[PDB]
């Protein structure tokens, strides 16, 4: 087609566009033993294929995932604040319970077939399957402990609410601007805040013993 | 069918014998008239002919093929509407075979097609050649001259201008002539070798006249104002300081040396559409347009820099210091009225001046990106409104006037920044008025509200109802939100005794909140600091220069007509037989370019 | 991390797109299935994806085609 | 008086100084005082012509006849 600076080319998608056993797209995306995916996911056919899959269905599926998790988190917050200290309250609690079971089986399946070398980097998406699973497990465990006569259900409920609001960071890393912001925040925290907190706990305990004695 | 066969034989070009035999067959079928021949010689879906498809597919045997096609078209008295045919599709409408011959860098076939009678004013008036925005389509100027000059083909530009029927002053759909189009296509210095400057100069000299440069497109912009609107710093630097030394085209220059003796040289620059005496000059457009992010380099051009310096040193320094003094005494009177508030005759000097600002900035807002330039308009207006509201509430029996009066005093002392921005001590404020303005802080505010609300619920939930100070300041949700806010405001206190069944979980969440808010604060800190102190000093100096130019023009807009005519930078100078154009004189000294001085207006320097 | 942000966003985006595409039913995938058939040779008929790229830093000339008539 | 710098003149005034001083090989040009009493060397000191002053203050003529015009004698 090319006329000036414009050029309409026709790329081939025979063993590339995710309609075969293992295409170049699926291999390039899922292989975590190279650390060159950032450079390979920018080649013209793969790049445009991912863009068009996004635009066609994955933008909407991602927004629906985010909305469902957001409303599940809001209902979890509401049942944590309005805890007993059953008309519609139990309806919302059953919502959060069945959705916690769904999230738990989903992320547990994802964890089972989660190969190592995915967890090579802390700022990697593979890690989220673990926190989503832990939060869903905490929700169903809190419902289990609440059906019985235990008092420690509130600790699990509040922890599950806090971890869900933390897990919203997975979705803010899916939008574009919020991606840069959230990755900067999570980098700061997981890399520098934890190292500084280790050495600072050393300082705290040492000087606390020194000034207490 | 024969149409697809002719198109394939003309695109593949492996041999002209195939198309020769197919054209024999076509003539045979035609002998059994013009509309049929071309309806079978064009593609009804786009309107493309065999000639375009032959030139769109250049092969080592394409000149002979276009010769065969044109011979067959002329041997049937149809070549008129065949070589001048154009697309019909909405995207590439108007594109003819000469556009394709020039866009393929085929000069010989282009000369062939112009000699055969292809009209050289064919406007490619399509949605591909007139894109809504760049990077989606190819805008060159919608004309074979503009296409030959934009693709760097000076041979074809000479071939097109030496022609007789060419319209150099032809204006495309966007209103642009050849020079506006060259301005739009031009990008930079070494990005594409800066040939557009060469084409601009060549096309302007060939048609030596001021009509190409004084022609306004559909946005009422000339090529000079169009280089000012966009950030074409190189084309603007060329047009502004343009010295032609040919004896016949000397009147085309915009800069005239008249004075050189040795290294010393006093030059004149032209200030016709440049010195803010007209509708919107290069000066106005260069200063006020906030859509280029290149004013740092365009306000330092040859006439503009000295024009700004002259306006400043002539009246804007005095007006700026006088307004700073007036606002300073306004703020001192406001401070003394706020300190000696009646819990003393000049308490009205404030009010009047307030209303003045209240209207001035007020009108200044009524006449209109708009948070970096016009910010101070809004803050001065808000301050004046607060003052007049404080007065209205004070003369009424309201004891809520003190809040507005103290807020107005404080906001006026804050507005004192507008006058002190290039002082190296109010630098960080004058720079974070732009970066913190819109997006850097709203992300922080959203994340902080999420933290506050989530942790307020998480901590209020953990607390047990108790018999009525409740032993816990984290009681209802609002009390937990208040305690958390006071914490991030360093107004709080951490107690491990909050009347909770899970005190260790409560403490964990409290410390988590503390650390997360500290992380957010540190993000905003390193954002608004962003030191790279060399570059942040570049940024502060650049902001000071830009606001200095802006306020110079604001102050020139305030004077009456007679005072403006009395300042009126620019000496009237005769530069040609009878030209007499207002210029601006700039003396310089250069010890490197040693040349005999043959271009000058005065032979006796001084 | 300025760019590392874009790296991590691109990787998570690709992984999310691919798992979502796997979640769909086979008929839905068949419905979306970007890419259209195109005859390349005598009998080639491969699924091609048309990408129009405008590079405004172009200095060259193009003369080739499959359907010279711009689409 | 005319010498400016190296970034603006490319150091031809030093060469012209050397040429005009050698061709007229005599101390009459360097020992002359203007209407301020300043010799060329004291004038280069007064107006901070650092390149001209560096040239004059360390000027070595290796020719056998014009060596009395030297100010630095590497021996
Ligand atoms: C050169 O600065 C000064 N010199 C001497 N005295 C002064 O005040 C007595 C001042 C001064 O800046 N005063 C101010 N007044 C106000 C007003 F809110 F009232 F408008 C200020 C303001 C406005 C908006 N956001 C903030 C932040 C984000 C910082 C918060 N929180 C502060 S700042
Ligand atoms: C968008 O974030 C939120 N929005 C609204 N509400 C929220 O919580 C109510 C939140 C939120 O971040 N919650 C969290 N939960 C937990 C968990 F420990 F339970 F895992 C957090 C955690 C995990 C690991 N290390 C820390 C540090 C290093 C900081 C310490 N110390 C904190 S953080
Ligand atoms: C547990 O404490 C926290 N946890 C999480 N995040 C936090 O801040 C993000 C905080 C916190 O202490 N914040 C603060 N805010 C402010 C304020 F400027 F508003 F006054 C603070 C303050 C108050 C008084 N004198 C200063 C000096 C003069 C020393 C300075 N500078 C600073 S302290």
């Amino acid at each position: 087609w090319a006329y000036g600076p414009v050029s309409s080319s026709l790329y081939d998608l025979t063993n590339v566009d995710t309609t075969t056993d293992n295409s170049v797209l699926e291999i390039t995306v899922y292989n975590t033993n190279i650390d060159n995916r950032h450079e390979m996911l920018t080649l013209e056919p793969l790049h445009t294929l991912l863009h068009m899959k996004w635009k066609k269905f994955a933008k909407h599926m991602f927004f629906l995932s985010f909305c469902f998790y957001f409303f599940y988190n809001i209902t979890l917050t509401l049942v944590s604040y309005y805890r007993p200290r059953g008309w519609l309250q139990l309806l919302g609690r059953m919502f959060v319970l069945i959705w916690a079971m769904c999230i738990s089986v989903k992320e547990g399946i994802a964890i089972f077939l989660l190969r190592p070398s995915d967890l090579q980097s802390i700022l990697s998406d593979a890690w989220f399957h673990f926190v989503f699973f832990i939060q869903a497990v905490l929700v169903i465990l809190s419902v289990f402990l609440y059906l019985f006569a235990y008092k420690e259900y509130l600790a699990c409920l509040v922890l599950a609410m806090a971890l869900g609001w933390a897990n919203m960071l997975y979705y803010t890393r899916g939008f574009q601007s919020m991606s840069m912001y959230s990755v900067m925040i999570q980098k700061v925290i997981l890399h520098d805040v934890l190292k500084f907190l280790f050495v600072y706990i050393v300082f705290l305990l040492g000087f606390g013993v020194a000034l207490a004695s | 069918r024969l149409k697809k066969r002719i198109f394939a034989a003309v695109s593949e070009g492996c041999v002209e014998e195939l198309v020769e035999l197919l054209v024999e067959l076509q003539e045979l079928c035609r002998r059994r008239v013009p509309d049929f021949l071309m309806h079978k010689l064009t593609a009804s879906d786009t309107g493309k002919t065999c000639l375009m498809k032959a030139l769109l597919n250049i092969n080592p045997n394409t000149k002979e093929i276009v010769r065969i096609l044109l011979a067959f078209a002329e041997e049937n008295d149809i070549l008129g509407r065949f070589i001048n045919a154009e697309y019909t599709e909405e995207a590439y409408e108007g594109q003819t075979a000469l556009n394709i011959a020039i866009e393929r860098r085929q000069g010989d076939i282009a000369a062939l097609l112009i000699a055969a009678g292809a009209d050289v004013n064919a406007h490619a008036k399509g949605a591909f050649f007139n894109p809504k925005y760049q990077h989606e389509g190819f805008y060159f100027g919608e004309t074979p001259l503009a296409l030959a000059a934009c693709t760097n083909q000076p041979e074809i530009v000479q071939l097109l201008m030496e022609h007789e029927q060419t319209d150099i002053t032809s204006r495309d759909s966007r209103g642009n002539n050849i020079l506006h189009a060259l301005v739009t296509v031009a990008e930079d210095f070494k990005t594409q070798n800066d040939f557009v400057k060469r084409m601009y100069d060549m096309i302007l000299l060939r048609s030596g006249n001021w009509e190409l440069e004084t022609t306004r497109n559909n946005d009422g912009l000339t090529p000079l104002q169009l280089a000012a609107k966009m950030g074409k710093a190189e084309i603007l630097k060329y047009i502004l300081s343009r010295e032609i030394k040919e004896k016949r085209l000397r009147s085309l220059s915009r800069k005239f040396t008249d004075w050189a003796y040795g290294p010393v040289s006093s030059s004149l620059y032209d200030l016709t559409n440049v010195d803010t005496t007209t509708d919107n000059s290069v000066l106005e457009i260069t200063v006020y347009n906030t859509n280029i992010d290149n004013r740092h380099e365009m306000l330092t051009l040859e006439p503009l820099h000295t024009l700004l310096h002259m306006k400043w040193k002539k009246f804007a320094k005095h007006m700026f210091f006088l307004s700073f003094c007036f606002y300073f005494f306004y703020n001192i009177t406001l401070t003394l009225v706020s300190y000696y508030r009646p819990r003393l005759l000049g308490r009205m000097f404030v009010l009047i001046w307030a209303m003045c600002i209240s209207v001035k900035e007020g009108i200044a807002i009524f006449l209109l990106s708009i948070l970096s330039d016009a910010w101070f308009h809004f803050v001065f207006f808000i301050q004046a409104v607060l003052v007049i509201l404080s007065v209205f509430l004070y003369l009424f029996a309201y004891k809520e006037y003190l809040a507005c009066l103290v807020l107005a005093m404080a906001l006026g002392w804050a507005n004192m920044l507008y006058y002190t921005r290039g002082f190296q001590s109010m630098s960080m404020y004058s720079v974070m008025i732009q970066k913190v303005i819109l997006h850097d802080v709203l992300k922080f505010l959203f994340v902080y509200i999420v933290f506050l609300l989530g942790f307020g619920v998480a901590l209020a939930s953990l607390i047990e109802k108790c018999p009525n100070k409740d032993c816990s300041s984290y009681g209802s949700f609002s009390d937990a939100v208040l305690e958390l806010f006071k914490l991030t405001i360093g107004l709080g206190d951490l107690n491990i005794q909050q009347n909770s069944k899970y005190p260790i979980l409560f403490l964990f969440l409290l410390i988590t909140y503390v650390i997360l808010t500290f992380v957010l604060l540190l993000n905003m800190l390193i954002a608004l600091m962003g030191e790279t102190v060399e570059n942040v000093s570049k940024e502060s100096e650049r902001i000071w220069r830009l606001q200095r130019a802006r306020t110079i023009l604001e102050f020139e807009k305030m004077l009456p007509e007679w005072l403006r005519s009395r300042f009126r930078m620019g000496e009237l100078c005769k530069v040609a037989e009878d030209d007499f154009r207002l210029c601006l004189r700039i003396n310089e000294v250069k010890w490197t370019e040693w040349k005999t001085h043959v271009s000058f207006l005065n032979e006796d320097p001084g």
